[PDB]
């Protein structure tokens, strides 16, 4: 995408997520661990599906025979008739390869930007307490155990009560 | 001394789709978007199939032996074969496509009596032809020889009037005869002359022997002529010889579908998109089966395949 | 102790519009891009018009009673009526449609004397259907008749050659009695037979009488044929009986358009787009009103309404 | 739109702003005060207009009649003609529909870059002097009057006169 | 007291270009995406032409003295220029843009012999309008005179078969003379009448005699008609006077392109699109040369110039 | 350019920059040095390649003549083909115009998205150690020689031996 963030900054995806499309991971003195978001996961699904739904609406019209396949009819009506049955093929052809092509486009860009978005939202969560490493990690200059990242994972931190320790580990 | 890191989540193997500008972009998921498989079956549930054999379309009009069933049928869909004749007597329709045009969507037909007689000349010309017990003619039309060999034949009129309140259908024929000597023979010497007559309409026929290529024994030929009446008019013909009259006359009813197929019938399923190969079931927007299906069906292209994306860039582990 | 910082604007109520992955999406504003009004009158300032009233548009070239005052016209825009007629006698014109496609374009006609002349016969042929002030023909072709009831018709010849720089369109006329002795009482008993030709035309005709319904009083017929004639060459007629002979021929000039319509006449206007019900004027580029509009017209979709967004998403307080 | 900014961390609009499409809100020790920005707005404008000018383009070609509907054609013809105008219509009425959501879905995601990017020029301007919460907008550390709030707006902010004094505020 | 910057790169004169909200914006670089550039020369090299002069297309299959030389070709492109002629006696084909058709691909002919025998009539009719070395007729067909001046011409019938695998052409002739004493003298006196029979095939005709304009100092008419005939099948031909019978049967071979040009030909070329002016060589998706090109073509529009950007915007030093 | 990088907070582009698309200006003690980057030109050349060879692609179908410029035909049948060929050159420019306009739009903001990428990178790799002046310009706090320049080029910064002198510089 244009957005830099998936095949950007992040080197690789992750084959142990399972259940979602983004995820955090985390690891302090206690262990590691691993979860997942929600939002960013439905609100792609949900655009993927009203694109799948929009596509296969039906059009309602009715079609007959004009020329016979058992008996043959008059050469110079039949020419215009193929003529124009032809004509008609190349632009439902055109159509069809340009649609699917800009849908292609599109997708990629917009889970890119879901990703991005994601990665923004964290980043002003922190504020003034953690640094940026550069591959889409985050360095905490205070003690945070498991209730701190669970806390850190649904929008509920407070930064008030440890930028003192924070700043003070930073400085020096 | 504590770290949170974010990523996303990727597959062993994707797919591969192409963009705006590139091919061949690998993806998590994509889906097809071009129909390529059918059902080798006339799927029909729900409505009434009349399926001609032997017989033909336009046969159903003048009654040949093998079109003794057809006579005054209704249904929605009507499925044509490829042995289907419409003649006993060799011969051929005039402006055929129209009227094949018109009797599909027709939905069926109706017969009314004209009430025509006849004094002096005889009406019972049969041929060996057309054969149900022995030797028989159209089981609609009538073939008015003479008195005897070499006799007169007296001009005569005939009218007859619409009542109904819908446009009516008139079909008749003229013979043309093998050899000159026949034609004195069946009909007496002389010039012979028909003439039709309406409000919209004023033509005039006669006919024309000679010697011809023999098809089913015969060397005459029979060639049918129709017209539409108003439903308030009136109908005129004046003839001295060489004229096969008709005897009743066609309504339609109703509206229904026709095909070409090769097919059999298969009456537990559901479909509205025919084609000469079987039924096309289906919720995608394209087709690339036959570009000559008729009913409602997905749009004709000439690509095999379409895939559309269904998930973001794939990006595995190294 | 101080904070400033910013916001984005809303409204109340919103509209919605379509997205590509999403229906029902609230904006600010929007608007149609479909047309569904009209004017019900045919605008036209600026332009010459004629309104044919009961004179068909092919009756101006032969000039039955009722055609009197168009025989030669100038306009830029032609507009005909469901009663008109272009018929005094019983008959009907062959090839008509694409004679109307050529005349709906012509922008008038103008009319040359051709400047035949005739011995030993009688062409003051007159029939009760078409009256003037008693018993009359049509105005620019002429009836030959024999000198007396009964008598003989000496075979004739008559040649005409253009002059002019354009193409000349020229008009004549069969005729089907109503029984084999009028064709007696009138033309003289024997054949009869006419040859029409030229560089690139020889046909000839017969006649065939016979009984038909009454029209308007009569049992004949009369059968109207036309031919156009490059700038240098020669048409000749050769003839025995049953010949309505032409007395003039006709030139365009300059061009036009022609227009089917039910509605009155509006001289304080502007329009370029008709049909049958009125005018379209409108910016739009779509339009859901007829499909067979005439003219510099929008595109015909089956759409009700496409709304086109113009401000940005609403999101409303509380 | 995909960009974040309008429905994502700005809670609602306002409807006490009449005079254009963003602006600013200030409050200090004087009182409270509200603008508006009128680079954005244009810029929006601009091409709003600009594509209802693209596609009212009017193209000029001239159509006649090819039946008649007071006396009937052969049936033949007619039959080619009623096939080949069903077939015109269904391309027009599937362009239409393509069109018209393409530039819908355009519009959204061009004002939401618009209200990304005033954020952005806003944000670059204040540095070391101010602090984000997150909601979507700005903390002042030193004592900013009316002049100093009007030359926030207009791109005449000297970040070196309360350099020291906002420093001092922060660090302890 | 160090500094880095970022940039990018620049051009004195830009490009105009047009995008979805704006007309005329600047950038680096564009080209072009519709032709308008031609080679005005037949550009055919690898494939066979046949280049026919003053012989027209349908003259190859009657023989007149100006296609002597292309009686049995052989082509993949054929090219018709606008003096050509098919006709060296007055008169014209029927239904003759069918057979165009059919001919345009037929990739050439051969002829067969059909072994027809006379008796007692003359076959060595000749007229001064077609001169090779004095007076002569089409090469391909034969005209039957009668014995002698105002003599009899007994009734006749001839009778021809089909033997190879593909489907063979016919083509005959009937003569309307110009006046009704030439018919006496030369067919003598009485009723005239053809009939041409076969399976799916009867008609009859009568000669027409009349006087009509001088073209090439004739008066008379010859009518040319054909038919098609099944790989199994007989053709009859019943007559007593006004024919002109075939000579040689026609079989296509292979497949090829035909065209209407009015340039010269090279043989150092390629190319695959070719209109009336020259050869189109290109590789862009659209043209705005003719709209009635044949072969494999761009796409016609009514554009001028389309630009397709190909860098980023211009924004010079200032 | 809904990015706002290219003709937004960068003023101006270099007419000496005859070697790329993107490049490098630095200033220090010893002069000044200009230079060039590789990775994102290729990026947009590619794409715009992308783009050109599949505008190029050539669909394989034959047409043939049904009408004559020396005799013409009867009229009721060339009015018809004549309004069908009118019909075609319709839809047929319409599709011209609106890929050419589609593509166009596309390819703007295509570049000023790798040229924002590029400078997010870069302000990613100088962390604490560099001030940002709002013009594409970035200030450094401590001595950097050539070689400091060339590994910051190519991606070989390791800004732990500065830090302490950037960061007594900035606070004083
Ligand atoms: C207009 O196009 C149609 C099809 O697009 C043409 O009909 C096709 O004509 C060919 C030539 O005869 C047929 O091929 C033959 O098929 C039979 C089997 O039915 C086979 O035994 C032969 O060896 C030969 O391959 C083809 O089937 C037929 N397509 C149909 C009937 O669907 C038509 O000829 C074109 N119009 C004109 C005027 O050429
Ligand atoms: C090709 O399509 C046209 C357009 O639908 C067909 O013409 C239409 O034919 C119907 C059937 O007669 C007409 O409906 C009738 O209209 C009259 C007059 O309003 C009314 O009195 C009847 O009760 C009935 O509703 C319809 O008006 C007519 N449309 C026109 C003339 O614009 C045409 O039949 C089609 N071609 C073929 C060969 O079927
Ligand atoms: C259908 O459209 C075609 C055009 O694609 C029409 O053919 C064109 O007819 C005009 C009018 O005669 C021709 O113009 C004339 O050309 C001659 C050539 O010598 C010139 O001397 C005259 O001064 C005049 O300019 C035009 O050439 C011709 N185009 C061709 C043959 O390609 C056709 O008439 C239309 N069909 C109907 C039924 O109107
Ligand atoms: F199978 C097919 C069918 C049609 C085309 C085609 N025809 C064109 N004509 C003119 C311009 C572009 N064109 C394209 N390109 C396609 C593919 C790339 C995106 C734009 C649409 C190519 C392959
Ligand atoms: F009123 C109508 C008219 C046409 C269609 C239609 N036909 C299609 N054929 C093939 C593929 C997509 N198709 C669509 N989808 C529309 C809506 C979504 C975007 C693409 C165009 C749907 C509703
Ligand atoms: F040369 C031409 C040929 C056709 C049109 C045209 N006709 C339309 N009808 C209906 C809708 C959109 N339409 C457009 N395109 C507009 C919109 C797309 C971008 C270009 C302008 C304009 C100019
Ligand atoms: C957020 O997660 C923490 C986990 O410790 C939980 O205590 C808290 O209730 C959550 N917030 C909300 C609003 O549920
Ligand atoms: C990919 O999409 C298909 C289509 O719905 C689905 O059946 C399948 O489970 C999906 N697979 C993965 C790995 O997401
Ligand atoms: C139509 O038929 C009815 C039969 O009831 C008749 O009364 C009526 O006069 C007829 N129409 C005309 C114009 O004669
Ligand atoms: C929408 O625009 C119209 C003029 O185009 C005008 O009424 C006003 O600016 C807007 N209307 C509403 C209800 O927001
Ligand atoms: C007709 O042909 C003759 C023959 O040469 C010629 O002189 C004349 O200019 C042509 N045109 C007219 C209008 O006579
Ligand atoms: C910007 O605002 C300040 C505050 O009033 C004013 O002094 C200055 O002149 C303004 N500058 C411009 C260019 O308007
Ligand atoms: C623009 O592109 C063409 C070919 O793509 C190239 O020859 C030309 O040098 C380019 N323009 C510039 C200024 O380099
Ligand atoms: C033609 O029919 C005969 C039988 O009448 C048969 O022997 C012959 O094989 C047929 N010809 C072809 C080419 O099938
Ligand atoms: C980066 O540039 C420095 C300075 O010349 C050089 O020493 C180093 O090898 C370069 N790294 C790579 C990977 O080329």
């Amino acid at each position: 995408g244009l957005f830099g963030a998936i095949a950007g900054f992040i080197e690789n995806g992750w084959e142990g997520l399972i259940d979602g499309w983004y995820g955090f991971r985390h690891q302090n003195a206690q262990g590691e661990g691993t979860a997942a978001d929600y939002k960013s996961t439905q609100s792609a699904i949900d655009c993927i599906t009203g694109k799948l739904n929009r596509l296969i609406e039906k059009t309602n019209q009715q079609f007959e025979l004009i020329d016979n396949e058992f008996t043959e009819v008059e050469k110079q009506i039949g020419n215009v008739i193929n003529w124009t049955r032809d004509s008609i093929t190349e632009v439902w052809s055109y159509n069809a390869e340009l649609l699917v092509a800009m849908e292609n486009q599109h997708t990629i860009d917009l889970a890119d930007s879901e990703m991005d978005k994601l990665y923004e939202r964290v980043k002003r969560q922190l504020r003034e307490n953690a640094e940026e490493d550069g591959t889409g990690c985050f360095e905490i200059f205070h003690k945070c155990d498991d209730d701190c990242m669970a806390s850190i994972r649904n929008n509920t931190y407070d930064h008030s009560k440890y930028r003192e320790e924070a700043m003070q580990n930073r400085i020096q | 001394a504590d770290k949170i890191c974010l990523g996303h989540h990727a597959v062993s193997n994707g797919t591969k789709v192409n963009t705006l500008c590139e091919r061949g972009v690998e993806v998590v998921n994509a889906t097809e978007t071009v129909e390529r498989t059918n059902i080798p079956r006339i799927c029909s549930k729900g409505k009434r199939t009349v399926d001609l054999g032997q017989c033909g379309l336009l046969g159903t009009i003048t009654g040949p032996p093998q079109c003794d069933q057809f006579l005054e049928f209704s249904a929605d869909l009507i499925i044509e074969r490829r042995e289907g004749s419409d003649v006993c007597y060799p011969g051929k329709f005039v402006n055929e496509e129209a009227l094949r045009q018109i009797l599909r969507e027709s939905g069926g037909i109706d017969k009314e009596a004209m009430g025509f007689t006849y004094s002096g000349i005889r009406t019972n010309g049969a041929t060996s032809s057309c054969r149900r017990s022995g030797s028989s003619f159209y089981a609609e039309m009538k073939w008015l020889l003479s008195n005897t060999d070499n006799a007169a034949f007296p001009q005569m009129t005939k009218s007859y009037k619409n009542t109904r309140k819908n446009p009516a259908l008139i079909v008749w024929g003229i013979h043309h005869s093998g050899s000159t000597a026949e034609q004195t023979k069946l009909y007496g010497s002389g010039n012979k002359l028909v003439t039709v007559g309406s409000s919209n309409y004023q033509q005039s026929f006669v006919p024309s022997p000679g010697a011809r290529t023999q098809v089913n024994g015969q060397s005459g030929r029979i060639d049918f002529h129709w017209l539409m009446l108003n439903p308030n008019d009136t109908v005129t013909f004046s003839f001295n010889g060489a004229f096969i009259a008709p005897d009743r006359a066609s309504f339609l009813r109703g509206k229904s579908m026709g095909i070409q197929s090769g097919v059999q019938v298969d009456a537990d399923c559901e479909g509205d998109c025919y084609y000469s190969g079987g039924t096309i079931i289906s919720n995608l927007p394209f087709q690339n089966i036959d570009s000559r299906a008729v009913g409602k069906c997905p749009r004709y292209v000439k690509q095999r395949s379409l895939l559309l994306a269904t998930g973001m860039k794939n990006v595995p582990e190294i």
